[PDB]
C-alpha cells in the first residue's frame, strides 16, 4: 500500500525515465506489453494492477516536443503505459525559461496537475513524488519550477525528490544554460526537500574508467541513472534487516531547511573482465564507494567538511561488517566530519540481490551499494556557475530574448543575490564553533 | 504541426529552391509522380513538414514560385521532377525588372504582390502550426532583392512572432555578373537588417573555389554548385524532420546564435567532401570531420575567419556517433584556439546530433558560423556603393521613379554604423 | 577488399594434409603379393569337377 | 633499360623456411615445459632435457 | 581467421570501437556468481 | 595470516618478475591458468578468487608497453589481473630526470593507488619486494619515487630491494654510472636492506658450474628466482628452525647506514646424466663461502665480514649445519671483525627445492643460500666513484639532464654522499 | 603508438623513399594496394608506427613527398608500391629551384611551404602521441638543400621538445655533379647545425666502394644504392617496432650517442654483405659479424674512422642471440684498439638487440658510430668553398636574390669554429 508519483518532464527526464522503466520491469518480472507470465504483491510501489491482468506504471510523461513522445508510442512499450497520460506539446520552447514559465507551459500544467490529482485519488498510501529533468534546458526547468509551485500548494507537506543533471563546467552542449540554472535554482532552492547532483562529465570519467568504455552514448548513463534509483527505491518493495522508506532520508539528510543538496555514488561497477579477479568484499567495496572519483558529481570532497552521509547496501551484506567497516573509514584520516555531527552515518540493509539487464555492460554482483552524501564542498558548483553567470551578464547579453517574452530584468539581480546567501549559508555553516 | 513554407522569386532563387526540392524528395524517396516507394516506416513520419497530403495518395510541396518573367518558370517546369509544384502557386508579372531595385520594389512590386500575399496568408491558414518562413534569393539582381525584402517586411508585420530564414546570395569582385550589385545589394541589406530574423550569406566565389579545390571537378556547372548549396541548406532540418539525441530546431538555433537583436547573419558549410580519387584513401571519423568544417576553406563565403573572432558556433551532426566524443572534441578545438574565440562568452559551440544519416554517407556535419569576419565584405560593398556614388553615375535611372538620394544617404550611414558596432565587439573585453 | 580478404582467408584455413603414399613399384609388388597369399587358400578350395 | 629503380643487391639470401623465426625467446623458454613424466632415473631426465634444449636452440 | 578487426588474437589486434571490449580470456560462460558466498555460520 | 607484494619496475625486473612468477606457480602447483587442477601456504603470495583460479600480488610498471604487452601476449596472460599491468608512454630512454621529474608522477599516483587497494585486502604484511635494474633510466627513477613516496605513507613496513647494480667491466649501457650514483644517492636512507646482483658473477657462476657455453638473460632470472625461492620458503613451509622476514634486517644491519649485503647459492649443479654425489652439508657449505662462487663480484678475502645468515632447504640435519660451521671458523682464509664474536644465522625448512622442468638445473635433496654483509663491498663503490668523475670532469653529457629539469648541484651531494659512504665503510672495519 | 612520420623532399629524398617503404612493406607483408598478406601476428601490433588505418582495412604510409619538379612526383608515383601514397600529400611547385640554394630558401620556398606545414601539422596532430620526425635529403642539390633545412627549423620551432633525425647525401669531390656544391652545403649545414637533433651522413663513394669490392658485381646502379641506404635506414628502428631483451628507441640512441650538443653526425654501417654468388656454407656467428662491423673499409662514408679517436659507437644486432658473446666482444674490440677510443669515455659502445631478424638472415646488425674522422670531410668542403669565394665565382646569382656576403662570411665563420671545437675534443686528454 506504498506508492510513489514519477514525473518526468523535458528530454533528459525521458530519456531517463525509459531506462528506469525497462530496469522496473525486468526487476519486477512484468513483460513489456504489462501483461503477468506464466500474489507477492510487490509491485504497488510502482505499478496498479488494471483489474485482470496487465499492470500501470505510476508515471508521467511530459514534453512540449513530441518527438521522443512519438519514439515511445511507436517502441516496444506502447502497450504498457496509459495513453492519455503521454502528454505532448506543439511547439517546444527552445531554451527559453520564459517561454516555458509564462507563454506555453501555462496551458499544460493545467492537464499535467489534472492527470497528478487522478493518480493520487487512486493512490492510497502515497509516499512522495520524483521529479527527473534537465536543467540545463529552458523548458525543463520553467515547467519544472512551474508544476513544483503549483504542488507545494496543492499538496503541501508530501515529500519530493528531485533529481536534476546540473551543467558541468568544462563539457557542456548549450551556450545559456548557466541564465537556466541559476533562474530554476532560485526557483526550486525553496520548494524541494532534496536535490541531487548529476552532472555529466562525472559519469563519462566514471565509465571511461571502471567500465572501461571509449565512446558510450546515452543509453549507459540512463542505464547507470535507473540503478541507482532502484538501489534507492528498492527498501519500499523488497523486506530486508534494516527496512527504510522515503521518510528517513530528509529526517536524516537536511540539517538546516536551506541545505538539501547532495550528491550520489554506486558500486559496484565492474566489467566481466576485471571482477572475476577481484574479491567484492563488504569493505572494500565500501571503501571504495568513497574514494574521490566515485561520485557522481564533478565536486572535490576534500575540500570540504561533510554533513551527512547515507547509503544502502543491497545483496546479502552483514551488518557486522558493516560497523566494522564504517569503523575503518572512521580511523581513516583523509576524511572528516564536521565538528558538531559525531555520527552522521546512516545505513541500510536489504536482502534483494541486484538484477542486470540482458544486453547491459554490467556483471551480476551479489553486493551493492548506493551512496548520498551532503558536504560542504558543494558549493564550488554554484560559485562556478555564478561566476559564469556574471560573466555573460556583465554587458547583458542574450538578455533581450528573455525580455521581449515578458521577462522583468530584475529576477537575475535577485536570483543573484539568493544564490550569494546561498553560498554564505554554506560558508557559515562550514565553520567551525 | 511543425512546418515551414517556402518562396521562391528570381532566377537565382527559382534554381536554388529546384535543386532543393529535387534533393529533399530523393532523401525522403519521392518519385515525381508524387507516389511514394521509400523502405523505412520513418521515412514518412514527419512528411507533412515540406509537403501536404493530396486525393489519392499523391504529396505536393508546400512552395510558391514569383517573378516577372515566365522564363525561368516554364523553364523549371518542363525539368525534372517540375511536376511537384501546384501549377496554381506560379505567380509571374510581364514587365520585367531591369536590374533596378526601385522600378521593381515600388512601380510593379506594389500591385503585383496581393496574389503572392493571398497565397501565402492561404497556406499559412491552411497549415497546422506554422513555426517559420524561409526565402531564396540573390542581392546582386533587382527582381530578387527588390521583391524578396518586400515580401519579408509584408510577411513580418503579421507575424512577428514566427522566425524567417533568407538564403541569401551575396555579389563578389572577383566574380561580378553585373554593373548594380553595389545599389541594389545596400537597398536590400538596409531593411533585412532591421526585418529579418536570420540570414546566410552565400558567396559565387567561395563556391567556386571550394569545388575546385577541394572538389577537384574537372568541369563544375551551375548545376553542381546549387546541388552543393541546396545539400547545405537541407542539412538545417535535420532533426527537425528525423528523430536524434540532441534535438534542437531552428528556434533553438536562433536562441544559442543571436546575442544581440541586430546581428543575425551566418556563414554555413558542410563536411565532408572528397574529390573522385582521394576518398578511396579517405577514412570516416569525428575529429576529420571537425577538421574538415573548422577549416576556413570549408566556409561558403569569402570573408576569412582567420582575420576575426567567432561569436558563436553551431554544429548539426547527422549519423550515429556518441555525444561526448564530439563535445571534447568541441573543447579540446575551443582550447587550441582560444584567442580565435570570443573571450566573455565561455563554451561559445553548440552541438546537436541526429540518427538518420544522408542517403550514401555514414555520417555527415553541418556547420553554421556567426564571427567578426563577415565585416570584410560589408565594407567592400559600401566602399563600391561610395565608389559609385561620388559621380551619381546610374543614379538617374533610379531617381526617375519616385526615388530619391536621402534614403541612400540613410543605407549608407546604417551600413557603416553596423559595421562600427561589429566591430567594436571585436576589441571588446572582460 | 572484403571479398577478397574472405577469398584469401578461406584458401589460407586449407594446407595441412601430406599423407605420402608414392605408389608405383610397391604398391603395384602389393597388389602381386596380396594376390598371391590371398588366392592360394582359394585355390585350395575348390570343389573339383 | 629496365626503368626506375630496380635494386638487386638481394640483402637476403633466400631460400630458406625459417618457420621459427617469429617466436619470442622470451615466450619459448619460459613455457614450453614439454613431456617430461615423472620418473626418477637421472639417465631418462637427462635424455630428455638434452633434447629439449636441442630444440630449443634449433 | 585473423584479418584486421574481426578475431581475437590480442587487444591491439582486437582494437574495439563503439559500444564495449571484446571478452577476452575465456569468462564464465552466462551468468555466474561473481564473488565471495558469504553467512556460513552453520 | 603473512602476506608481501612485490613490485617490478624496469625491462630487467619484468624480466625476473617473470621468472620468479613462473617459479612460484610452479612450486604452488597452480597451473597458469590459475585454476587449480585437481595447505593455504599460497596467501602468502596468492589471493583465491573465491571458487577457482589465484591472483598473484605484484604489479608491474614500465613506460614502455613493449614489456607489458608482450606479458599480457605471453603464456601467462591468463594469471595476472588485467589492470596490474600499469603502463606508461615514454621510456626515460637511460635519463634519469625523465624518469624522476618529468612523467614519473603522472603514473606514481596512480601506483600509489593500485598498492593502497591492494594492501588493504591483507592484514599480515611484513614487508614488501622492490626489483629493479639501476642501469636504466626509467626502472631507477620509478623505484627511488615509489620508495620516497611509500617510506612516507607507510614508514616501519620493511622493503627487500633486489636492485642490479652494473658489472665490473662488462656494460650495455655507457651513461649508467649517473643514474647508478643517483639511484644510490637515493637509495641509501629509503630502503632498509638490498642485496648486489651484478650480472659478471652470475655469468661466472654459470659458466663454470653449469659447464655450458650458451647462457643468456633467462639463465641469469631462473638463478635470481631460485634466490628468492630460498628466502622465501621459509614463510609459507614448516622448517625446523623458521626464521622471518623481520627477523632479517635485525640481525643483518648493525649500524643504519650499512645495509647493502651480497649472496651466494649451493650446490648449483648441472643435469648432464651423472650421479654427481649425495652433496653433503660439509661439502656444499664449503662451496657456498668459496670467494669465486659468489654471486657478486666482490672478494671477502679483501675485506672483512660483518655478519651472514644462510639457509639450508631439504633434510639438512643441526648437528651437520654446527659441526661444519665449527670447521668454517675453524677455517683461517676468512676472518670477521673483532666485536663480532658470533656473526651466523641459519635457517632450516623441510622443503627441498623445486626443479623447473626445461630448466639448468637438477633435483637435489640439500640447498644452502646465503646472505653476508662483508666491508670489502667498498670496492664497487670506489670503482664508480672513479667511473663517475673521470665523467663529470669535463661535464660530459650533463647538458641534457639540465635541460630536463634537473639542476646541477645534486651530483656533488651525490659524490660526497658516496664520500661519507666509503668512508664510514673503512672506519667500521678499523680494528678496536 | 610513438609513430614517427616520414617528409622527403628533392630528388635524392624521394628515390630514397620509394625504396624504404618498399622494404618496409616487404618487412610488413603489405602488397601494392596496401593489403595485408602477412603470416605472424607480429607483424601488425606495430603497424601503426608507419602506417595509418583506412575504411576497409588498408594501411596507409604517413609520408610527405615535396619537390619543385612534377617530373620526379610522376615519375615515382607510376612505379610499383607507388599506390600507397595518398595524393593529398604531394606537394610540388612548377618553376623548379635550379640547384639555387637562396631561390629555393627564400624566393620559392616561403612561397610553397605553407601548404606542406599544414598538411605535416595535421598529421602531427592525427597521430595519438608524436615521437618524433625523420628526413632523408642531400646537400648536393638546391631544392632540397633550401626547403628541407627551412622546414627543420621552422617544425623545430613548433616542436622544440620532440626529437629529430635526418639523414644527409653529402657530396664528394672526387665524383661530384655541381660546381656549386660547396656553397648550398656549407649553407644547407650551416643552417642544419643548430636544427637537427641527429643527422647521420651518407657517401656515394662509399656505397660505390662497397658495392664493387664485397658484392662484387659489375653494374650497380641508383636503385642499388638506394636499397642499401634503404636497409641501414629500416635496421635502425628495428626495436622500436619489435620485442627484444633490450629496446633502444631513437631517444635512448641520441641520449648515449651524443657527448656535447654540438656534435651529432653519425657514420654508420650494415652487415653482413656476402658476395652475389655466395656459396651455401656456415652460418653469420657474432665474431664475423662483429669483425665486418669494425672493418673500417665498411663504412658508408669516405672518412677514414681510424684517422681519429671513436667518441662513442652503438650496435644494434637483429636476430636470436645470447649477450654474453656482445659484450665479450664489444670488450675485445675495446682492448684491442684502445689506441682508436679516446680515454675519458671508457666504455664506450652501445649495445642493443632485436629478435627478428632481417628478411632471408639469421643474424645482422646495424653499426652507428661518432667519431672524430669527420673533420677531414668538412676540411675539405671548407677548403672548396673559400677556393671558389675568394674571387667571387657564381656568387652574382646568389647576390641577386636578396642576400649578400654577410651569409657566406658568417656561415663559413660557424664551420670554422665546429670544426676546431671538433678537434679539441680529438686531442683532450685525461
Ligand atoms: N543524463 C542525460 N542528460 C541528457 C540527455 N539528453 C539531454 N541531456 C541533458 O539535457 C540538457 C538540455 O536539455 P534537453 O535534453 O535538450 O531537453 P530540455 O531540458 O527539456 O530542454 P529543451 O531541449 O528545450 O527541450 C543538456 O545539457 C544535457 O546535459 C541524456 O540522454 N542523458
Ligand atoms: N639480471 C638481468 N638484468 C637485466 C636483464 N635485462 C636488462 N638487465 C639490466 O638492465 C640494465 C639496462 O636497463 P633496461 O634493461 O633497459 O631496463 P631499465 O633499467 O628500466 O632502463 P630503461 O631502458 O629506461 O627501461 C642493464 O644494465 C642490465 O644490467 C635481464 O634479463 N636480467
Ligand atoms: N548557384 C546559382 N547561382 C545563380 C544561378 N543563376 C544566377 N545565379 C547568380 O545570380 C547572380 C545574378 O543575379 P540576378 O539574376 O540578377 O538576380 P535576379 O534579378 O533576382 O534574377 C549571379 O551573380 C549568379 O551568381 C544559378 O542557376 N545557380
Ligand atoms: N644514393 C643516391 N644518390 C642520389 C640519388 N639521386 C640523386 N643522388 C645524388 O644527388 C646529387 C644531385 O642532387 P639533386 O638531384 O640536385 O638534389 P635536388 O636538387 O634536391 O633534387 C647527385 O650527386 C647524386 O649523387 C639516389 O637515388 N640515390
Ligand atoms: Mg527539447
Ligand atoms: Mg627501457
Amino acid at each position: 500500500m506504498r506508492e510513489v508519483i514519477s514525473i518526468h518532464v523535458g528530454q533528459g527526464g525521458i530519456q531517463v525515465g525509459n531506462a528506469c522503466w525497462e530496469l522496473f520491469c525486468l526487476e519486477h518480472g512484468i513483460q513489456p506489453d504489462g501483461q503477468m507470465p506464466s500474489g507477492d504483491d510487490a509491485f504497488n510501489t510502482f505499478f496498479s494492477e488494471t483489474g485482470a491482468g496487465k499492470h500501470v506504471p505510476r508515471a508521467v510523461f511530459l514534453d512540449l516536443e513530441p518527438t521522443v513522445i512519438d519514439e515511445v508510442r511507436t517502441g516496444t512499450y506502447r502497450q504498457l503505459f496509459h495513453p492519455e497520460q503521454l502528454i505532448s506539446g506543439k511547439e517546444d520552447a527552445a531554451n527559453n525559461f520564459a517561454r516555458g514559465h509564462y507563454t506555453i507551459g501555462k496551458e499544460i500544467v493545467d492537464l499535467c496537475l489534472d492527470r497528478i490529482r487522478k493518480l493520487a485519488d487512486n493512490c492510497t498510501g502515497l509516499q512522495g513524488f520524483l521529479v527527473f529533468n534537465s536543467v540545463g534546458g529552458g523548458t525543463g526547468s520553467g515547467l519544472g519550477s512551474l508544476l513544483l509551485e503549483r504542488l507545494s500548494v496543492d499538496y503541501g507537506k508530501k515529500s519530493k525528490l528531485g533529481f536534476t543533471i546540473y551543467p558541468s563546467p568544462q563539457v557542456s552542449t548549450a551556450v545559456v544554460e548557466p541564465y537556466n540554472s541559476i533562474l530554476s535554482t532560485h526557483s526550486l532552492l525553496e520548494h524541494t526537500d532534496v536535490a541531487v547532483m548529476l552532472d555529466n562529465e562525472a559519469i563519462y570519467d566514471i565509465c571511461r574508467r571502471n567500465l572501461d568504455i571509449e565512446r558510450p552514448t546515452y543509453t549507459n548513463l540512463n542505464r547507470l541513472i535507473a540503478q541507482v534509483i532502484s538501489s534507492l527505491t528498492a527498501s519500499l518493495r523488497f523486506d530486508g534487516a534494516l527496512n527504510v522508506d522515503i521518510t528517513e532520508f530528509q529526517t536524516n539528510l537536511v540539517p538546516y531547511p536551506r541545505i538539501h543538496f547532495m550528491l550520489s555514488s554506486y558500486a559496484p561497477i565492474i566489467s566481466a573482465e576485471k571482477a572475476y579477479h577481484e574479491q567484492l568484499s563488504v569493505a572494500e567495496i565500501t571503501n571504495s564507494a568513497f574514494e574521490p572519483a566515485n561520485m557522481m558529481a564533478k565536486c572535490d570532497p576534500r575540500h570540504g567538511k561533510y554533513m551527512a552521509c547515507s547509503m544502502m547496501y543491497r545483496g546479502d551484506v552483514v551488518p557486522k561488517d558493516v560497523n566494522a567497516s564504517i569503523a575503518t573509514i572512521k580511523t581513516k584520516r583523509t576524511i572528516q566530519f564536521v565538528d558538531w555531527c559525531p555520527t552522521g552515518f546512516k545505513v541500510g540493509i536489504n536482502y534483494q540481490p541486484p538484477t542486470v539487464v540482458p544486453g547491459g555492460d554490467l556483471a551480476k554482483v551479489m553486493r551493492a551499494v548506493c551512496m548520498i552524501s551532503n558536504s560542504t564542498a558543494i558549493a564550488e558548483v554554484f560559485s562556478r556557475l555564478d561566476h559564469k553567470f556574471d560573466l555573460m551578464y556583465a554587458k547583458r547579453a542574450f538578455v533581450h530574448w528573455y525580455v521581449g517574452e515578458g521577462m522583468e530584468e530584475g529576477e537575475f539581480s535577485e536570483a543573484r543575490e539568493d544564490l550569494a546567501a546561498l553560498e554564505k549559508d554554506y560558508e557559515e555553516v562550514g565553520i567551525e564553533t | 504541426m511543425r512546418e515551414i513554407v517556402h518562396i521562391q522569386g528570381g532566377q537565382c532563387g527559382n534554381q536554388i529552391g529546384a535543386k532543393f526540392w529535387e534533393v529533399i524528395s530523393d532523401e525522403h524517396g519521392i518519385d515525381p509522380t508524387g507516389t511514394y516507394h521509400g523502405d523505412s516506416d520513418l521515412q514518412l513520419e514527419r512528411i507533412n513538414v515540406y509537403y501536404n497530403e493530396a486525393t489519392g495518395g499523391r504529396y505536393v510541396p508546400r512552395a510558391i514560385l514569383m517573378d516577372l518573367e515566365p522564363g525561368t518558370m516554364d523553364s523549371v517546369r518542363a525539368g525534372p521532377f517540375g511536376q511537384l509544384f501546384r501549377p496554381d502557386n506560379f505567380v509571374f508579372g510581364q514587365t520585367g525588372a531591369g536590374n533596378n531595385w526601385a522600378k521593381g520594389h515600388y512601380t510593379e512590386g506594389a500591385e503585383l504582390i496581393d496574389s503572392v500575399l493571398d497565397v501565402v496568408r492561404k497556406e499559412a491558414e491552411g497549415c497546422d502550426c506554422l513555426q517559420g518562413f524561409q526565402i531564396t534569393h540573390s542581392l546582386g539582381g533587382g527582381t530578387g532583392s527588390g521583391m524578396g525584402t518586400l515580401l519579408i517586411s509584408k510577411v513580418r508585420e503579421e507575424y512577428p512572432d514566427r522566425i524567417m530564414e533568407t538564403f541569401s546570395v551575396v555579389p563578389s569582385p572577383k566574380v561580378s555578373d553585373t554593373v548594380v550589385e553595389p545599389y541594389n545589394a545596400t537597398l536590400s541589406v538596409h531593411q533585412l537588417v532591421e526585418n529579418a530574423d536570420e540570414c546566410m550569406v552565400i558567396d559565387n566565389e567561395a563556391l567556386y573555389d571550394i569545388c575546385f579545390r577541394t572538389l577537384k571537378l574537372t568541369t563544375p556547372t551551375y548545376g553542381d554548385l546549387n546541388h552543393l548549396v541546396s545539400a547545405a541548406m537541407s542539412g538545417v532540418t535535420c532533426c527537425l524532420r528525423f528523430p536524434g539525441q540532441l534535438n534542437s530546431d531552428l528556434r533553438k538555433l536562433a536562441v544559442n546564435l543571436i546575442p544581440f537583436p541586430r546581428l543575425h547573419f551566418f556563414m554555413i558549410g558542410f563536411a565532408p567532401l572528397t574529390s573522385r580519387g582521394s576518398q578511396q584513401y579517405r577514412a570516416l571519423t569525428v575529429p576529420e570531420l571537425t577538421q574538415q568544417m573548422f577549416d576556413a576553406k570549408n566556409m561558403m563565403c569569402a570573408a576569412d575567419p582567420r582575420h576575426g573572432r567567432y561569436l558563436t558556433a553551431s554544429a548539426l551532426f547527422r549519423g550515429r556517433m556518441s555525444t561526448k566524443e564530439v563535445d571534447e572534441q568541441m573543447l579540446n578545438v575551443q582550447n587550441k584556439n582560444s584567442s580565435y574565440f570570443v573571450e566573455w562568452i565561455p563554451n561559445n559551440i553548440k552541438s546537436s546530433i541526429c540518427d538518420i544519416p544522408p542517403k550514401g554517407l555514414k555520417m555527415a556535419v553541418t556547420f553554421v558560423g556567426n564571427s567578426t569576419a563577415i565585416q570584410e565584405m560589408f565594407k567592400r560593398v559600401a566602399e563600391q556603393f561610395t565608389a559609385m556614388f561620388r559621380r551619381k553615375a546610374f543614379l538617374h535611372w533610379y531617381t526617375g521613379e519616385g526615388m530619391d538620394e536621402m534614403e541612400f544617404t540613410e543605407a549608407e550611414s546604417n551600413m557603416n554604423d553596423l559595421v562600427s558596432e561589429y566591430q567594436q565587439y571585436q576589441d571588446a573585453t572582460a | 577488399i572484403e571479398q577478397d580478404y574472405m577469398y584469401r582467408s578461406q584458401q589460407d584455413s586449407f594446407k595441412p594434409r601430406l599423407l605420402p603414399k608414392g605408389n608405383k613399384a610397391s604398391d603395384l609388388s602389393y597388389t602381386y603379393t596380396k594376390q598371391k597369399l590371398s588366392q592360394i587358400q582359394q585355390n585350395n578350395n575348390k570343389e573339383l569337377f | 633499360p629496365q626503368f626506375s629503380n630496380a635494386s638487386q643487391i638481394e640483402v637476403g639470401d633466400r631460400s630458406e623456411v625459417n618457420h621459427r623465426r617469429f617466436v619470442s625467446q622470451s615466450k619459448n623458454v619460459y613455457g614450453n615445459f614439454g613431456k617430461f613424466d615423472p620418473v626418477s632415473n637421472p639417465g631418462i631426465l637427462a635424455s630428455k632435457t638434452k633434447w629439449h634444449h636441442h630444440l630449443q636452440s634449433k | 581467421y585473423p584479418w584486421n578487426n574481426r578475431t581475437q588474437n590480442t587487444l591491439l589486434l582486437k582494437d574495439d570501437v563503439g559500444r564495449s571490449k571484446p571478452s577476452a580470456y575465456s569468462l564464465p560462460p552466462v551468468d555466474y556468481t561473481y564473488g565471495r558466498p558469504l553467512e556460513r555460520d552453520e
